[PDB]
RNA sequence: GCUCCCGGCGCUUCACAGGCGCUGGAAAAUAUUUUCCAGCGUCUGUCGAGCGGAAGGAGGGA
């Protein structure tokens, strides 16, 4: 009879464990898992009032992404006495100082960011590992390979061993792919990339503490049959595309940046060209998979995106390219509008009609879908309705939404029920159908399914990880899963009581998602049992298998100061040397790489170099660097990049135009470095430069 | 209906026979990198029968046992509309 | 193999050059990217700027006698103008031999000569078009770079003179005060 | 597709299926449009030759305390007469006046 | 004749500090079964255990210092009127008596 | 606008493993069967490398 949570018995233990050694927490998503961090942030807060100075010691929750990292520094704030900063890289981080920075941490005891910003925090002396009582990485499946989290738990390697923080790794799910066999040597190289073992409840009591806010809802299948034969209709756009195609090869625009494959064997088209023809194959996936009424809201949804890219166009020729563009989605819109007009012979009641022909000119995954939505929200509180649907592709999520504004006004029982919202992550998608200059909605979609105002939630892979949304009665997995993680965390997305989970496949591939979802199910339980029995009373990993996790690849540069540069932020950094030293607009030219050939290579590097590969990078004119700085021979293209970029740097940075962090020079160090020669009389007057 | 190594078989069947062993041609490689169709042919003295697949892999099977079985031989403007019985089905 | 219509250049300039190499320092634009003999025209620019602006204010000191030191000041602001330094380039088809390779840059000269060609080569009132400063910075390169090749301030005050000789009498005429 | 309840009024015992709709579907009798309409989700219609049944759309609002004023067309709204085959409705035994 | 659980109401109203936190999302875990909501008469005690913790854990969400009673006062009869409803009825009560 | 990162899917080209199909050689048994080896082609799986679309994330910069 009390408001305040107390924690809980496995919470305590969880944190008892933490506290004495370092580890990973695996625990269903949910309050727990964050109640969880925030009792071992506050069990190492001895020494936050102290300054840096004086011995002191901060803590730092580092996540995944900036949403998630604004959520868990307004929940810490909120719910301890501690005052919390927001640092990512909206605010302008790039060019603080030493001294605002020293201020900074002098203020608050808790950082919270993203992994990259601390990450160049750390690799540019602005603080310590010593500095930091404990460090929080949430969501810490994603630290495999090159990604930031490893970056950091790489830097644990080169700082003192005897004065390192204490690492805490939250998660709701331990792989990452389909690499779902052979959990064992997965776990243990999780376990290896940070300083701790895995730890989770054992007890049934904890299990059953547990389960007060975790949730298996029920899964089912939904069948829906599938059908090759198409529309005649559809092959008509098809061809004019693929003309359309054939007129945009040579369609003769500016000269454009020279585009080639990700490892420089193969070439590309100009970016202008491929965003064109990646929205036209889009359209054709969608029209091929949803139906026609699909495809009449998409050819909508490009035309708005055309239309932007026509008033966001510099270049004449680039403007006209998005007008033979907009032509051509109109002809398609004004073909699949004449479609769907040849059936309104059948009766005059539009209300009827408009649902009548959406379940006539759609696939039946799409009829199947609208059935299903039907029969589950017939007549109920819109209050008491909150359901997710997971789609795959980006315009995916703006057609369903269309289409479902569409039925819901267009079927009595569903009219005041549901009210669809739609979002998807990065390099976000105009929410407009009307191509307006500009709108006076304000809020944002996930704001508005937090609010109740929305009640029906048509998200690609965005909201599966990271964001809080409130507990889900329904969740409607449209497309089909694809990843292990996908499908735990969608599951644990429904996570009210009685919850239901909705998977939508065809016939065909019943039996390939019925063993998929086996698989799946049989991992979680090889890593519960692996969990269960496995029993270690150094309960940490030796510092030898460390140093083998991490030798593979190539060694960091440190200076005297104590800042390194990593060799995977060497491309980073070289990039970003290149975008201050332009003074103009049009200066900006990125540095020039070159695949050396086998004759070349051969020349260069004598017999030592055979079967490896080699780069030569091209610094621009107006840098310091003309000498084509040659990488090391390694094995694949993607290291001899990193070696390149990396001695690049390394050259830089002799030549001064690092200032011995690693980050280029600013206008103010350059002339600091020359006031006192060259501005020394200013003393004698209290002023300086 | 390619229920086995077609173009095991095809092999078996030729240079049993003292026949020159089948010789197989990549003609074709058409379509997008991710959609690409391979076009394979196979020649055993004059006959000559064609494979096409996703890849050169089943075109090649394919073309075999096209050879294999032609050796043998010569010594709708709407979507279907679905049911409203369907079920919530367990797994 | 970089200098194409050498002669032309050399003709409309007023120069002829003994050390091409300072033409092409002069001319290279830092986005063109197949120059890796010579740097861009920045540090030229640098140069020619100061150089410039001195010959002219020399010339406007000892002639313009008559008129006060704020129309003195005003002038020689006028004739050190982009704007100014951008019709003297396009007037002398010096933005045929620019070394760039930026499309939107090139849409902008193109854009710039016809509005230009337009006038008729006439400086119009401080030019509703946008005027690139490659011109101005490339005309105060290639007269940097003539002073590096002739090592003479009064060669380089003769080509100066040449290329500014209208610019100059008309503006001694009338004082441009915006 | 409308699942939502209704109340049927009367019973047409001279009614029989296969006969022709009586306004601008003389050429189209209950039968055939019904196969024609949902042929692959019934199968067939058995009791071919029995009696059929005449049926009204129920209101769904629950709140009847403001006037609904608005211009209905009523002779419109009488138009669409619905005849409906027994078998292929269900049928609650609750009676419709109640 | 239908009202919340008897149990839930009870912890609602003999609670001020807990009735401020509970909310619409709150309700949903309140799914009970034919059993509880016809002859048990209250959510039973695991459905109870996690709708209490739910409303605890609300005080740590985005939900924290929400506002929930507009959207869950009917369920335990609160209404909120305005001051100058309260004038007016006053008001045309004396005009009904004059 | 650019760069980087993570995962999944599809094809291409190399290495390894096994099977199949036979030709030839050696051996055993009664033209026939079996054993060993070499060659060619394939079928199944694994390790590398590359190409392409699709999803998510971050950063620098205007």
């Amino acid at each position: 009879e009390d408001v305040e949570i107390k924690p809980r018995g496995y919470q305590l233990r969880l944190v008892d464990h933490l506290t004495k050694s370092n580890g990973i927490v695996y625990l269903p998503t949910g309050s727990g898992k964050t109640f969880v961090a925030i009792l071992v942030l506050k069990r190492f807060s001895q020494d936050f009032d102290k300054p840096i100075e004086s011995g002191g010691k901060r803590a730092l929750f580092m996540c995944n992404t900036v949403e998630l990292a604004r959520q868990q520094a307004m929940a810490v704030r909120r719910c301890t006495n501690f005052k919390v900063g927001f640092y990512v890289g909206e605010q302008g981080v790039d060019d603080w100082t030493r001294g605002m920075w020293s201020d900074e941490i002098k203020k608050n005891q808790v950082l919270v960011g993203t992994a990259q910003v601390f990450l160049d925090m750390v690799t540019q002396t602005y603080v310590a590992l010593s500095s930091l009582s404990v460090v929080i990485i949430d969501e810490c499946h994603h630290g495999t390979g090159h990604h930031p989290f490893r970056e950091f738990m790489r830097l644990f390697t080169i700082a003192n061993q005897t004065k390192l923080p204490r690492v805490v790794g939250l998660t709701g799910v331990l792989i990452k792919g389909n690499e779902i066999t052979n959990v064992a040597t997965k776990l243990k190289e999780l376990e290896i990339t940070y300083r701790g073992n895995i730890i989770t409840v054992s007890d049934t009591k904890e299990m059953e503490n547990v389960m007060l806010y975790a949730t298996k809802p029920t899964e089912v299948m939904v069948s829906f049959p599938h059908q090759e034969q198409v529309l005649t209709v559809t092959r008509l756009i098809s061809a004019e595309i693929e003309k359309f195609y054939v007129s945009l090869d040579l369609m003769n625009i500016g000269v454009q940046p020279i585009r080639r494959s990700k490892s420089l064997q193969c070439l590309r088209d100009p970016s202008k060209k491929s965003f064109v023809k990646q929205l036209f194959n889009d359209f054709l996936y969608q029209m091929k998979e949803y139906g026609i009424y699909a495809a009449s809201i998409a050819i909508i949804s490009l035309i708005v995106e055309f239309d932007i890219k026509r008033r966001q166009a510099e270049t004449l020729s680039v403007k006209l390219m998005h007008r033979t563009a907009l032509t051509l989605c109109e002809k398609i819109r004004h073909l699949l509008v004449q479609k769907l007009q040849d059936m309104t012979y059948d009766d005059d009641d539009d209300n009827v009609n408009t649902e009548e022909v959406i379940m006539n000119f759609s696939t039946p995954k799409v009829q199947r879908f609208l059935m299903s939505l039907k029969v589950s929200f017939a007549d109920k509180d819109p209050k008491d309705i909150c359901c997710l649907v997971f789609v795959e592709r980006r315009y995916t999520c703006k057609c369903i939404y269309g289409l479902l504004l569409n039925y819901i006004q267009s079927t009595p029982e569903l009219r005041n029920v549901l009210t669809p919202q739609f979002m998807v992550g990065r390099n976000n998608i105009s929410p407009d159908f009307e191509s307006v200059l500009e709108r006076k909605w304000q809020k944002s979609a996930i704001q508005q399914f937090r609010d109740g105002n929305a009640n029906l939630m048509i998200c690609s892979s965005v909201l599966e990880e990271g964001i809080d949304v409130q507990a889900c009665n329904h969740v409607f997995i449209l497309d089909p899963v694809k990843t292990f993680n996908m499908y735990v965390q969608s599951k644990g997305r429904a996570r009210t009581t009685e919850a239901k989970f909705v998977l939508f496949t065809a016939d065909k591939e019943r039996e390939k998602t019925i063993q998929q979802i086996y698989q799946y199910r049989k991992a979680h339980n090889d890593i519960a049992e692996y969990l269960k029995d496995r029993v270690l009373e150094k309960t940490e990993p030796e510092l030898y298998e460390i140093k083998g996790h991490f030798q593979d690849d190539i060694d960091p540069f440190t200076n005297e100061n104590g800042a390194v540069l990593l060799p995977n932020n060497a491309l980073a950094i070289l990039h970003r040397y290149c975008q201050t030293i332009p003074t103009d607009a049009f200066g900006f030219v990125i540095p020039w790489f070159h695949v050396l050939q086998e004759d070349e290579r051969d020349r260069i590097f004598g017999v030592s170099a055979k079967g490896k590969h080699v780069i030569s990078i091209n610094m621009p004119v107006n840098c310091m660097l003309r000498d084509t700085i040659y990488s090391d021979p390694m094995d694949n293209v993607k290291t001899a990049k990193i070696s390149a970029a990396f001695k690049a740097c390394k050259v830089l940075y002799s030549l001064g135009e690092l200032n011995e962090r690693f980050v280029p020079k600013t206008l103010k160090e350059r002339v600091a470095s020359i006031a006192d020669v060259h501005f020394e009389h200013w003393n004698k007057y209290g002023d300086s430069v | 209906k390619t229920v086995g190594n077609p173009i095991g078989w095809l092999q078996e069947m030729c240079m049993q026979r003292r026949w020159p062993p089948p010789s197989y041609e990549t003609e074709t490689e058409v379509g997008l990198p991710h959609e690409r169709l391979f076009t394979i042919a196979c020649s055993i003295l004059n006959y000559r029968e064609m494979g096409k697949g996703k890849s050169k892999k089943i075109a090649k099977r394919l073309a075999a046992h096209r050879m294999w079985m032609r050796l043998q031989e010569t010594p709708i403007d709407r979507y279907e509309q679905v049911s409203k019985d369907f079920e919530f089905i367990k797994i | 193999g970089f200098l194409i219509n050498h002669y032309y250049l050399e003709k409309n300039l007023g120069y002829t050059f003994k050390d091409r190499r300072y033409l092409l320092q002069a001319l290279t634009h830092p986005s063109y990217p197949t120059n890796r003999i010579t740097g861009s025209y920045q540090e030229l620019e640098f140069i020619g700027n100061a150089i410039l602006d001195f010959l002219i204010s020399a010339y406007i000191f000892e002639n313009n006698t008559k008129m006060n030191p704020g129309a003195l000041t005003d002038l020689r602001s006028a004739l050190v103008n982009n704007t100014t330094l951008a019709c003297i380039c396009v007037r002398h088809r010096l933005h045929f031999f620019i070394l760039a390779e930026n499309a939107k840059l090139s849409e902008i000269i193109s854009k710039f000569v016809n509005f230009q060609e337009s006038q008729g080569h006439r400086v119009t009132n401080y030019v509703n078009v946008d005027v690139p400063k490659a011109l101005g910075d490339v005309l105060e390169a290639l007269i940097a770079a003539v002073y590096l090749d002739c090592r003479d301030l009064q060669r380089t005050w003769e080509v100066i003179f040449n290329l500014f000789e209208p610019e100059l009498q008309e503006f001694t005429r009338k004082v441009p005060i915006n | 597709n409308y699942d939502k309840p209704m109340l049927v009024t009367k019973v047409h015992r001279e009614l029989t299926p296969l006969s022709y709709m009586e306004k601008n579907q003389q050429d189209k009798t209950y039968y055939e449009f019904t196969m024609s309409k949902y042929g692959n989700r019934i199968g067939d219609v058995v009791h071919k030759d029995k009696f059929m049944i005449e049926v009204r759309d129920l209101t769904e609002q629950l709140t009847f305390y403001v006037h609904n004023r608005g211009k209905f067309n009523a002779k419109s709204k009488a138009k669409m007469k619905v005849i409906l085959i027994p078998e292929l409705c269900f049928n609650f035994n609750f009676p419709g006046d109640l | 004749g239908i009202s919340l659980p008897h149990n839930v109401l009870a912890l609602w109203r003999e609670n001020p500090e807990f009735a401020k936190i509970i909310g619409p999302h709150n309700l949903r875990d309140l799914a009970l079964g034919d059993e509880e909501s016809l002859v048990k008469g209250n959510c039973s005690d695991i459905n109870y255990n996690r709708f209490v913790e739910g409303c605890r854990a609300n005080g740590q969400s985005f939900y924290a210092g929400a506002d929930f009673s507009s959207e869950v006062n009917f369920c335990v009869g609160l209404v909120t009127i305005p001051n100058k409803v309260i004038a007016d009825t006053l008001e045309a009560l004396l005009g009904v008596i004059v």
